[PDB]
Parts: C-alpha cells; sequence; structure tokens
C-alpha cells in the first residue's frame, strides 16, 4: 500500500506523522492540523483561508465566476465527522491513484521532484528557497522546518473550483524556469461533476438517458498532473491563452483555455496545439535545464543544512536525470532529456488514466459539466476500492452503469449550482430570445496556428498502450530521497502566491439584430414549461414562440393532427401504440439516394429541425446538400490557406562518392517529412475548427429529441389526467414503459443521425481541405525534382546513374497516401475514413460475385457470365467457387466491349481469393499451367500456378514476356501458404513497375517499361490448361479487378474488408462438426486426454510427428490429438455457422465417446484447470464459452478466464484464467485436400 | 542366416520375433508390427503398402532402396539412420521412444 496505518482524525500530535503546522503565508496563521500521508506529501483538513489573504470569507461573491456550474457552501468541513471523511476520501483516492502503473509512476515522479535550492545571492552557494518549506511545531514548544512537495487543502469559496498554486518570489518565476516548488492543491473528495455523454450507444445500444458523474479519481488525477508539471518548472506561460473570436451572434462568448490545460487534458485535446510551438516550448525548457546544469557545475558550497553537498547533487542529478562524465561536469542529453519530457507531458494525460481506469469521461473540454453531486465514499459499499464506482459482480459493472446517475442514484444526489440558469446570456432578436453562454459554437481564432512552411532548408550530409508498459519497465525506483534535516527558519515564513494574471469581465445581455432565424430559435421553439393548460404541437415556429402553450415540431402533418384530437377511454390504448410506432416511423426514416460521395445514409429531417441553411423543406435540404457537400452544414466554413513550401538547397562537397548519395537519401527523407508535416498541420486545423461545430450539432439533436419526446408523453399524461376514477382503475397506464421505449427510439436515430455527422465531416476533410495543401505540396515534389535533375546530370559526370533518376522519377512523381490512422484516435471518425475509400472503390471493373442464387457482376460493365456444367458451389457458403481439371469445369465472363483498348492496362490491378490443394503427383514438378487467362494472339496476362508457386505473366504483341513469381516450400512444419485461403493482389503501372502482393505484404517488383502495346482480351478465361494432373482443382472466390493502380492503403484495408470466425483454412467455422485443436504459442505439441473426469485433465504432449512424401512436401501431422466439437447454446441462427460473441458448449470426443468440457473455479489459484466430464455432468461448473479466441464463463456470467494452457509443473496443463500469447488457438476441421490419413 | 526372395505377405499381423533374416523384392501388403522385436533383420528392394508399426523394437535392422508407403510409424525406434536410400510414400511418422 501507498498510504499505511489509516490516521482517523483524533490521533495525537507526535510530530513525525501527525503535527500542528505552519504554512508559508503573506501574514500571521494559526496552527494548523494535518497528517503525513507518505515522504514529502501531506494533507491539510482545512478549508483554504490561509494562503489567500483577499479571500477571508466563504459567502457567495455578488458577481459569479464565468463558470460552466459552480456550488457554494459555508458549513462545509466544519465539524469533525466532515473532516474525518474527507480526509478518508483523499486518502482513498491516493491509494486508487497509486493503484495503476501509470499512476504509481506518476506518483514516483511526484515524489521526486524535490525543488532546487537555488535561492543564493552569491552563484556558487546553495540555499532552500523560504518559501517552499513548513514549519512543524512539536509539542515541546520548538518546531523543526521540513520540505515537501505536495499538500491537499480543502476547496476555496468557490467549493468546486478545483485547482492548483503555488508560492512565488520577487524575481525567480519557478514554475516556468526549470526551478520548481510546493504545489497547493485546492481538492475535495465529497463532489463530483456531472457531465452528459451520447457516444455510448455504439457500445451499449440499450443506454437509457446520461447525465453520468465524473470519476473523483480522475478528477485528482488532472489535479497531480498539473502538480507535476509544476515541480519539474515546466508549466506553461499562463498568458499564452487559446483566444477565441467573440464578434458574432453564434459565437461563445468567451471563456479562457491556457496551453498547460491543453496539455494536462491530452489525447484529443493535445491536437490543438501545432508542432511549432510545441517545438518551441521543447526548446525552451532544454535550455532551462542547460543553465540549470551550469549553475550547479559553478556552485561548490552550501550553507543551512547538514548532509555533503554531494549527496544533494545525486538527488538532483536522479530529480533531473542529468549525466556526469567522472570530471564533475555535469551534462544533459538530448536522449534522456526528449525521454524525460515526453513522460511528463505526453505520458501523464488525463486521457491515458481514463482509459487504464475504465470510466466515463469527457472526450473533449467543450462538454461542459452541467451538474454538482454529492456523493459518499469513505463506505466500501458504495465506492469500490479497486474499480471504482463499477463494483464487480453487480448490475453496476456492465455497461458502466456505476457512473449512470439515473441508475445509482441512491449514490449520487444532485445540488441547486449557484450559476444561474441564464445568467452569463446573449439576446437574439428577429420576438426575441435568449441563449445561455454555454451552448454556443467554440470558434477559435486564426492566430492560435503558425506555420514555418516559408522558410527555406538546406541540407547537409547528415541531417534527420504498449509503450505504457515499456516505459513502465525501464522506469526506476527504489530511489526516493530522504528526509533531511534543515536549519529552521523564522516563526512566519512570509510569502505571496504567484501572480495570476487578470482576466477583464466579459460582457453580458449583449443584443444581436439578424435578418433570419437561427437554429437558437428553432432549438427555443420546442420547450414548454408543463403548465396545467394544454399544450399543442404546431409546425409554424412563428406561433410557437409567441404562445408559450404552442410547441413547434419538424415532424409530418398527419402527426401533429393526430396528437391534436381528443379521444376516449376505449381508444386510449389503440391511441398510444400507434403515436409510439408512428414516432418510431418518423425517427427511423432514411434517404436511399446514394450517389453523393460517402454521405450514404443522408438524413431529411435534421434540416427543419435545426434550420440548417435557411430552408424549412426536406427535399430542400437534401438538394441543398447534394449540390453543396458537406459545407452548409458549417456554421461558419473555416479559412485555410497553405503558403508557398519553401525550396531546398543541397551543398556540394566537390568530387565525392558516397556523402552525395547520402545527400539525395537525405533529401528523399525530409520530402517524406515535409509531407507528413503538411498532414499533421491540416488535421490539426481540421480538428480545430470544423469538429466543434458538428458535435455541436449532435448535441442539439439530442436535446432536440429529448424534448420532442417530453412534449409527446406531457401531452398524454395530460389526456391521461382527464379521466374519472373507473376509468383511471379500470384502465391502467404507466409512464416508465413509454419513457423507455420513446428513449430507445430515440436512441436507435441517435445512432444514424451521429454516424450520418461522422461522414459528413470525414467528407468535409477529404474534399475541401487536402486538396489545398496537396497541389502546393505537389508543386514542391515539382521543384524538388527539378533540383535532383540539375544535380543528377549538372552536364558532367564526376558523379556517382540510371538508378539514382530511376528513383528519383519513382519517388517524386507519386503521392504518400493520406490516413487520419496516423493523426487521430476517436475510434468512431477511425472507422468511416477507411470503410469510406475502399467501399467506393469497391464498384470497379468486374464484381463477381454469387448472391440471388447467381453469379452476376454488380459493376454492370459485364456482358454476360457464362457458368459450366462442372463447376461446384460450397453449400455452406454459395461464394466460393470449385473449378476442376475437366473441359466443362469452365467460366466465361464476357467482359464489356466498352473498356477493352490496345493500349490499355496502363495503370489497373487485380485481386481475388484461393486456395491450392497439396501437391501429391510427382509429375506436376517443373508442370506449369495458366489457372486463368486474358491473353489472344500472344498478347495479354495470364495467371498460373506451378510446384508451389503463383506466376503473372504479362505479355506484349512484340514477344516481350514479363513473369513475376511468388513462391514457397511445401518442406516445412506450418504453412501459411498451403490449403489456407490466400489473398493474391496484382499492381500494374506500365509506366513503371509491376508489383505482387500476398495478403497484404510485399513481395517482389519487376520493371514493365520495356512493354510496349499489350491488346486487350474480348472475355475472360477459369479453366485449367495444360495441368498434367487428372485430380488437380481449385478454390477461388471475390475476384475483383481494378480500373487503376492501387496503392499499399488501400490493398491492405482490402484484405480486411473481404475478411464470423474462421478455422485453419479461412472457411467458415461449422457447428456440430468435429475439429482438431492448435495453439500459435506451441505448434509442435498437440493436446491429449488424462483420466477424465473431475479429477481428470487436458494436457500438452508431443511431438506431432511428420507426415512426409519424398522430394515433395515434408510437414508434421496435423490430425492429432482429441477432435473438438461445437454445438448451439443459446444461439438462435437456425444455421450451424459460428459468429463473433457467440456462447456456446465444447464438447470433446475420446475413443468415440463424448465429454462436456468444464471446470471448478472455486479451486485456489487464477489459473483454472479444466476438466473432461461426462455428458450427465452437473451445471455448477462452468462450461459455457463465447467466442480467434476462446472465454469461459461462469453461469452467473463472470468471465473464468480466456482459454488457455499453463505449464503446472513439468506439465503443460489447461487453464481459463484472467501474457502477450496463449489466447490464440486454431480449429483443424477434416479436409480432403489435405490428405494426411487418420486413424 | 535365412534369405528370403520374393515374397507376398498378405493381411498377416506380426506378434513374436523374428531374427538374423534378409529379404529382397518383398511385397508387405496391409502387413502388421505390433510389439515385437528386430535383430539382425535386412530389408532390400522391399516394397511396403499402408503397413503399421507399433511398439517395435529394432536391433542392427536396416532398411535399403525400400519404398515404403501409406505406413504408421507409432511408439517405435526406427530413427531415421536406419533408413538408407528409401522412398517414402503418403507415410507418416507418430511419436517415437
Ligand atoms: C496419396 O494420397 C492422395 C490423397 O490422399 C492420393 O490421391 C487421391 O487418389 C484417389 C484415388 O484415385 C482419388 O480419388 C478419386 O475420387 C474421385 C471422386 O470419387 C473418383 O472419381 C476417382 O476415380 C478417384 O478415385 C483422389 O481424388 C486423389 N486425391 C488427390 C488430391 O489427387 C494419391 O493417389 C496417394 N498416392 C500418391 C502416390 O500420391
Ligand atoms: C540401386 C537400387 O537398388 N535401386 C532400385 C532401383 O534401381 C529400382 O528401379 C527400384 C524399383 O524396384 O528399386 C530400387
Ligand atoms: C500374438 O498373437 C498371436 C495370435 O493371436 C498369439 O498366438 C500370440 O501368443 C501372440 N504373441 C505372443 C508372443 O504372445
Amino acid at each position: 500500500p501507498f498510504v499505511n496505518k489509516q490516521f482517523n482524525y483524533k490521533d495525537p500530535v507526535n510530530g513525525v506523522d501527525i503535527a500542528y503546522i505552519k504554512i508559508p503565508n503573506a501574514g500571521q496563521m494559526q496552527p494548523v492540523k494535518a497528517f503525513k500521508i507518505h515522504n514529502k506529501i501531506w494533507v491539510i483538513p482545512e478549508r483554504d483561508t490561509f494562503t489567500n489573504p483577499e479571500e477571508g470569507d466563504l459567502n457567495p461573491p455578488p458577481e459569479a465566476k464565468q463558470v460552466p456550474v459552480s456550488y457554494y457552501d459555508s458549513t462545509y468541513l466544519s465539524t469533525d465527522n466532515e473532516k474525518d471523511n474527507y480526509l478518508k476520501g483523499v486518502t482513498k483516492l491516493f491509494e486508487r491513484i497509486y493503484s495503476t502503473d501509470l499512476g504509481r509512476m506518476l506518483l514516483t515522479s511526484i515524489v521526486r521532484g524535490i525543488p532546487f535550492w537555488g535561492g543564493s545571492t552569491i552563484d556558487t552557494e546553495l540555499k532552500v528557497i523560504d518559501t517552499n518549506c513548513i514549519n512543524v511545531i512539536q509539542p515541546d514548544g520548538s518546531y523543526r522546518s521540513e520540505e515537501l512537495n505536495l499538500v491537499i487543502i480543502g476547496p476555496s469559496a468557490d467549493i468546486i473550483q478545483f485547482e492548483c498554486k503555488s508560492f512565488g518570489h520577487e524575481v525567480l518565476n519557478l514554475t516556468r524556469n526549470g526551478y520548481g516548488s510546493t504545489q497547493y492543491i485546492r481538492f475535495s473528495p465529497d463532489f463530483t461533476f456531472g457531465f452528459e455523454e451520447s457516444l455510448e450507444v455504439d457500445t451499449n445500444p440499450l443506454l437509457g438517458a446520461g447525465k453520468f458523474a465524473t470519476d473523483p479519481a480522475v478528477t485528482l488525477a488532472h489535479q497531480l498532473i498539473h502538480a507535476g508539471h509544476r515541480l519539474y518548472g515546466i508549466a506553461i506561460n499562463p498568458n499564452r491563452v487559446f483566444k477565441v473570436n467573440t464578434n458574432a451572434y453564434y459565437e461563445m462568448s468567451g471563456l479562457e483555455v491556457s496551453f498547460e490545460e491543453l496539455r494536462t487534458f491530452g489525447g484529443h485535446d493535445a491536437k490543438f496545439i501545432d508542432s511549432l510551438q510545441e517545438n518551441e516550448f521543447r526548446l525552451y525548457y532544454y535550455n532551462k535545464f542547460k543553465d540549470i546544469a551550469s549553475t550547479l557545475n559553478k556552485a561548490k558550497s552550501i550553507v543551512g543544512t547538514t548532509a555533503s553537498l554531494q549527496y544533494m547533487k545525486n538527488v538532483f542529478k536522479e530529480k533531473y536525470l542529468l549525466s556526469e562524465d567522472t570530471s564533475g561536469k555535469f551534462s544533459v542529453d538530448k536522449l534522456k532529456f526528449d525521454k524525460l519530457y515526453k513522460m511528463l507531458t505526453e505520458i501523464y494525460t488525463e486521457d491515458n488514466f481514463v482509459k487504464f481506469f475504465k470510466v466515463l469521461n469527457a472526450k473533449t473540454f467543450l462538454n461542459f459539466d452541467k451538474a454538482v453531486f454529492k456523493i459518499n465514499i469513505v463506505p466500501k459499499v458504495n465506492y469500490t476500492i479497486y474499480d471504482g464506482f463499477n463494483l464487480r459482480n453487480t448490475n453496476l459493472a456492465a455497461n458502466f452503469n456505476g457512473q449512470n446517475t439515473e441508475i445509482n442514484n441512491m449514490n449520487f444526489t444532485k445540488l441547486k449550482n449557484f450559476t444561474g440558469l441564464f445568467e452569463f446570456y446573449k439576446l437574439l432578436c428577429v420576438l426575441c430570445i435568449k441563449v445561455n453562454n454555454w451552448d454556443l459554437f467554440f470558434s477559435p481564432s486564426e492566430d492560435n496556428f503558425t506555420n514555418d512552411l516559408n522558410k527555406g532548408e538546406e541540407i547537409t550530409s547528415d541531417t534527420n498502450l504498449d509503450l505504457i508498459q515499456q516505459y513502465y519497465l525501464t522506469f526506476n525506483f527504489d530511489n526516493e530521497p530522504e528526509n533531511i534535516s534543515i536549519e529552521n527558519l523564522s516563526s512566519d515564513i512570509i510569502g505571496q502566491l504567484e501572480l495570476m494574471p487578470n482576466i477583464e469581465r466579459f460582457p453580458n445581455g449583449k443584443k444581436y439584430e439578424l435578418d433570419k432565424y437561427t437554429m437558437f430559435h428553432y432549438l427555443r421553439a420546442q420547450e414548454f414549461e408543463h403548465g396545467k393548460s394544454r399544450i399543442a404541437l404546431t409546425n409554424s415556429v412563428n406561433e410557437a414562440l409567441l404562445n408559450p402553450s404552442r410547441v413547434y415540431t419538424f415532424f409530418s402533418s398527419d402527426y401533429v393532427k393526430k396528437v391534436n384530437k381528443a379521444t376516449e377511454a376505449a381508444m386510449f390504448l389503440g391511441w398510444v401504440e400507434q403515436l409510439v410506432y408512428d414516432f418510431t416511423d418518423e425517427t427511423s426514416e432514411v434517404s436511399t439516394t446514394d450517389k453523393i460521395a460517402d454521405i450514404t445514409i443522408i438524413i431529411p429531417y435534421i434540416g427543419p429541425a435545426l434550420n440548417i441553411g435557411n430552408m424549412l423543406y426536406k427535399d430542400d435540404f437534401v438538394g441543398a446538400l447534394i449540390f453543396s457537400g458537406a459545407v452548409i452544414l458549417l456554421e461558419f466554413i473555416p479559412e485555410i490557406a497553405i503558403p508557398v513550401l519553401g525550396t531546398f538547397a543541397l551543398v556540394s562537397y566537390i568530387a565525392n562518392k558516397v556523402l552525395t548519395v547520402q545527400t539525395i537519401d537525405n533529401a528523399l527523407s525530409k520530402r517524406n517529412e515535409k509531407w507528413d508535416e503538411v498532414y499533421k498541420y491540416i488535421v490539426t486545423n481540421w480538428l480545430a475548427k470544423v469538429n466543434t461545430q458538428i458535435d455541436l450539432i449532435r448535441k442539439k439533436m439530442k436535446e432536440a429529441l429529448e424534448n420532442q419526446a417530453e412534449a409527446t408523453k406531457a401531452i398524454i399524461n395530460y389526456q391521461y389526467n382527464q379521466y374519472t376514477e373507473e376509468e383511471k382503475n379500470n384502465i391502467n397506464f404507466n409512464i416508465d414503459d413509454l419513457s423507455s421505449k420513446l428513449n430507445e427510439s430515440i436512441n436507435k436515430a441517435m445512432i444514424n443521425i451521429n454516424k450520418f455527422l461522422n461522414q459528413c465531416s470525414v467528407s468535409y476533410l477529404m474534399n475541401s481541405m487536402i486538396p489545398y495543401g496537396v497541389k502546393r505540396l505537389e508543386d514542391f515534389d515539382a521543384s524538388l525534382k527539378d533540383a535532383l535533375l540539375k544535380y543528377i546530370y549538372d552536364n558532367r559526370g564526376t558523379l556517382i546513374v540510371d538508378r539514382l533518376k530511376d528513383k528519383v522519377n519513382n519517388t517524386l512523381s507519386t503521392d504518400i497516401p493520406f490516413q487520419l490512422s496516423k493523426y487521430v484516435d476517436n475510434q468512431r471518425l477511425l472507422s468511416t475514413f477507411t470503410e469510406y475509400i475502399k467501399n467506393i472503390i469497391n464498384t470497379s471493373i468486374l464484381n463477381l460475385r454469387y448472391e440471388s442464387n447467381h453469379l452476376i457482376d454488380l459493376s454492370r460493365y459485364a456482358s454476360k457470365i457464362n457458368i459450366g456444367s462442372k463447376v461446384n458451389f460450397d453449400p455452406i457458403d454459395k461464394n466460393q467457387i470449385q473449378l476442376f481439371n475437366l473441359e466443362s469445369s469452365k467460366i466465361e465472363v464476357i467482359l464489356k466491349n466498352a473498356i477493352v483498348y490496345n493500349s490499355m492496362y496502363e495503370n489497373f490491378s487485380t485481386s481475388f481469393w484461393i486456395r491450392i490443394p497439396k501437391y501429391f503427383n510427382s509429375i506436376s514438378l517443373n508442370n506449369e499451367y495458366t489457372i486463368i487467362n486474358c491473353m489472344e494472339n500472344n498478347s495479354g496476362w495470364k495467371v498460373s500456378l506451378n510446384y508451389g508457386e503463383i506466376i503473372w505473366t504479362l505479355q506484349d504483341t512484340q514477344e516481350i514476356k514479363q513473369r513475376v513469381v511468388f513462391k514457397y516450400s511445401q518442406m516445412i512444419n506450418i504453412s501459411d501458404y498451403i490449403n489456407r485461403w490466400i489473398f493474391v493482389t496484382i499492381t500494374n503501372n506500365r509506366l513503371n513497375n509491376s508489383k505482387i502482393y500476398i495478403n497484404g505484404r510485399l513481395i517482389d517488383q519487376k520493371p514493365i517499361s520495356n512493354l510496349g502495346n499489350i491488346h486487350a482480351s474480348n472475355n475472360i478465361m477459369f479453366k485449367l490448361d495444360g495441368c498434367r494432373d487428372t485430380h488437380r482443382y481449385i478454390w477461388i472466390k471475390y475476384f475483383n479487378l481494378f480500373d487503376k493502380e492501387l496503392n499499399e492503403k488501400e490493398i491492405k484495408d482490402l484484405y480486411d474488408n473481404q475478411s464470423i470466425l474462421k478455422d485453419f483454412w479461412g472457411d467458415y467455422l461449422q457447428y456440430d462438426k468435429p475439429y482438431y485443436m492448435l495453439n500459435l504459442y506451441d505448434p509442435n505439441k498437440y493436446v491429449d486426454v488424462n483420466n477424465v473426469g473431475i479429477r481428470g485433465y487436458m494436457y500438452l504432449k508431443g511431438p506431432r510427428g511428420s507426415v512426409m512424401t519424398t522430394n515433395i512436401y515434408l510437414n508434421s501431422s496435423l490430425y492429432r490429438g482429441a477432435k473438438f466439437i461445437i454445438k448451439k447454446y443459446a444461439s438462435g441462427n437456425k444455421d450451424n455457422i459460428v459468429r463473433n460473441n457467440d456462447r456456446v458448449y465444447i464438447n470433446v470426443v475420446v475413443k468415440n465417446k463424448e465429454y462436456r468440457l468444464a471446470t471448478n473455479a472455486s479451486q485456489a489459484g487464477v489459473e483454472k484447470i479444466l476438466s473432461a466430464l461426462e455428458i450427465p455432468d452437473v451445471g455448477n461448473l462452468s462450461q459455457v464459452v463465447v467466442m480467434c479466441k476462446m472465454n469461459l464463463q461462469d453461469n452467473n456470467g463472470n468471465d473464468i478466464g480466456f482459454i488457455g494452457f499453463h505449464q503446472f509443473n513439468n506439465i503443460a496443463k489447461l487453464v481459463a484464467s484472467n501474457r502477450t500469447l496463449g489466447c490464440s488457438w486454431e480449429f483443424i476441421p477434416v479436409d480432403d485436400g489435405w490428405g494426411e490419413r487418420p486413424l | 542366416m535365412k534369405v528370403f526372395f520374393g515374397e507376398h505377405v498378405y493381411g498377416a499381423t506380426i506378434n513374436f520375433t523374428m531374427e538374423n533374416q534378409i529379404h529382397q523384392h518383398g511385397k508387405l501388403v496391409n502387413d502388421k508390427f505390433t510389439r515385437m522385436y528386430f535383430k539382425h533383420v535386412l530389408f532390400e528392394d522391399t516394397f511396403f503398402d499402408e503397413c503399421y508399426f507399433e511398439d517395435v523394437t529394432s536391433t542392427d535392422t536396416y532398411f535399403k532402396n525400400c519404398t515404403i508407403e501409406s505406413t504408421i510409424f507409432y511408439n517405435t525406434d526406427l530413427y531415421e539412420h536406419k533408413f538408407i536410400n528409401c522412398r517414402f510414400i503418403n507415410s507418416t511418422f507418430l511419436e517415437q521412444k
């Protein structure tokens, strides 16, 4: 434990862990209680009324602070029970943050960061800072001064205001010059924020409403990261503020966000800053550390302490990771400085802690907190010691229900925030309305982003989850500076807090006159007061806004006509079922017009709901969006401008041979780096000025749907109240089920709207942002190619030649693919981007797919598709084609007479999947035979197979043959290239090269520039031709042709795209079928049974052996061990196909009799030895397994463990335990294509 | 020493121990050697066929120029070095003592 010996509250005043204390302050302060909790950390159970003199009262100020939410209380912390609970909670939060390894490293970093003793006016002396120590007064009467790092004090006047403060100096800015000082954290554990999250429905479609409470551990972690930044003296200047534009009506009035907050939030927010400012900060901090190292080198004396100067120098060199070269000459190395800076900046982030804790948190700081919740942490029945609010084994663990207020309501109590709902407001008029400040768009200014693109560059000879665990492994421990004796300072420690820059109060009540309706008017037109009078829906905002009793709706006229009708007792159940069904009908509508680029699901009713673009018609909105792209959604167009990129200058070493090649190599490398940097700048600009508006629109849609549901159930309850006693008792009704079903409809509509906004943002990025960069960037490539050309000839030859020009023409004529995988994390965004490119590029030349009981081309170009009589199709999946070595085992494809050119194929590609059986007959050696033909009259291409190799042949009219080959050996213990499903693709640039790719990996390139004219085949042939084997047969599926050359990016994702679990061969795993077993970690062994029963067990033995035939193949035996069978437990699918997340039972065949697999989870140890039992077993033992990995679950739903093996003594037994491997397995169905003989 | 020429052993299960023999041009078809001892016995030009070897223990025996087809060598000590210039066909080699 990090916190031993819990200190209660009424323990005595011994003096080393509990004592009375003098804090530094400007004036006089009385003795104050606190409890030492660890080395160099203290916690003070009192309100912060001593550090700042201006805050002498706890009354809410007349001028409320510009904060989204805030609560005030003056009797809190007053009594001793509150002090005890406060201290218990803060201790629990410290131990919880210490529990996680990342938090453990952060706590160690906090401990080690003792401030520098640079307070001596004389340069060569070390003196402690007077303002970074605490005077501990002993019961005897005297006091001792002691240094420390952190102080935890109850909140300020504004209770929920958690912050970090430091004690400054007259001339030294400690927090930003590498010295650092003690930090005071104004914090409380008893209160939490309450925010709203609407991006969880992807994981939990059954989620109800939001209103989630942030884990107080995360807030304490944020405070600790602020502290950690301040101890190492690397805090960013507070006056550096991410300024925003505030002139417009739709622009948020104003809010300060310093760059230190952006750094500490990390993750998505950390991308709001460009690389240039980060580089400036890094250089400045490196210079400051060089300065402190120089000062430490200069100093040779110390006054005011007992221990040696050498000991303190050792402590400081460990704190700053400095290096001394055995000569008393300290120096910092760029590598260790970079590592430490990355650890303090990029590793220690709020996002990483949220990911590790598995708790809800707002992904962006824009999602302002909306409530204050009183909580209780001291009891363990409310907040578990390990997993936070999400207690395991309970209903709260699932779906992250612990943080949901509406479920875990007995834990959270809502409080009335003292910031008015409309205290900070803006006025909009056309009929005037008021808007809260925190519900407006966030418009960053252009000044916050800068570029060094214009600056020219010269090149010389030499120019240039897991990572957390590697850093933890590399991290150092056991070195915590011991407590030190110092000469005591005065009775009173004078000192002033670090001065905060002044922020002027932003104006309130501004009036804006507009000639059009803004979306705020529409959003207000749907609210109501839920008075006694009847409320009526309407389709005109002009009346809904004016009349308080009339509420606007964007639904169809029949809906409002129905909801305005009075009905009788017998009719109400039909009325409510009709209205809920109809409501689902409008909420589920999606447009079918998909000719627009990757906006596949256009949702119309967003138009009249929020008045996007100033139309009130669904069809008009659809037309406007189709015409104008995603621009119309944005409230204001974000200006993007890429100035001319600087040129590149190369130095010349007269008569050089190998340094010049280095110069060209470095030129290429810097070209790649420039491309990467400009993509990064474009992405950060997009994320800063595009995503926020989309997020706000999504939030407005969510609240609009909720308001519509509110009005509907309000009018329904109004109608319900009209009845007399007999009707209401005879005819029952409740609102809970209606609320649940309406919320579920809201969620299913919200999934569609969320996805729609996702493609809107991605399409806008791909369409109206990247071309501006790419044009200037390819102009830069043109200039660079010109420079490299001038150097490659230079009208001289004293150089080092066709290879260099080939390389420069190759790389500087093509484009590097653009992906956000290397720029963004938001998983939702990631999927949309890639899925889009591949899905759209699917449409191509031939899309031969077998659906609707026929083999057809979905690319509507193929003329006719001939099917031979001797072809075969797989009953389990009709899309597989099996071809035999017979004449009628043929498939002819009549290629479109349109796309047939003599000199076509300039840039094009093919891709498909092949399964090849295992070669048996020795005559097949060197027996080349064509499998796919598009060659006529000695010109075309052909795919052919031979003994363990695939051959792609291109052939022109003038005899110039070009053969590219991919080979594999048959004499290997484990093969990925025999009887397995293999993705094969061929890319062709008739200008430069032909490339081959297998399952998405690079194999071979050959030049095809010497190729001339390659006339196009009339048709496509699918037939074995020239294969001497009388039994040879193939398997092929998903054949596709691409009219343009492909690239590594579009080919790799394609593999996964075309990729329901699969077997060893890649075919669909099937139920009620036997299967052998194979673990990837240990391939050379097989599974075996022993004395089956509760005492019985499965184990790993071998070797599996070997089956071979001379000079044809050698391979280890595969049909070894007892076969495994899988059958349905609760899957409702009629077919025997298994899919992901299917809970099924597992049985094994032993001497031709079936056994359940099950184990007793109550056995000691995390490892759970499985056993083979008879079918009449006992249901208590866990036997349900979910689905290439498999996980055993308890009968109550608890996961027993991932099925794997453990080396139990000398026996490799099988376990279900909660290793980088051992969770990988493989099923081997009996296959006729392999041919090994069982027995 | 017993010299054997032109044998055709069909569907025979061998259990006992045969010692001090040489076989030439043998055609051992669908045989079965289970739990037996090979002692100073030599095989030359013999054509096996789907024979089964189980718990066979060999001493100074040596296979030469034999065509061994569709056999199983399970729980045996007939290692690789006991085979000289032999062609396997569709055969297998299971766990060996
Ligand atoms: C080694 O083993 C392989 C496969 O285990 C043997 O090849 C197989 O030989 C059989 C017998 O001719 C083929 O069966 C065929 O079945 C069809 C359909 O019923 C029938 O019409 C034919 O008349 C024939 O009986 C089987 O297809 C074939 N398999 C392959 C992959 O070729 C092989 O003969 C064995 N020996 C050698 C030296 O390879
Ligand atoms: C081998 O089997 C035969 C036939 O069943 C039997 O007579 C003989 O006793 C067995 N071998 C030995 C050495 O017991």
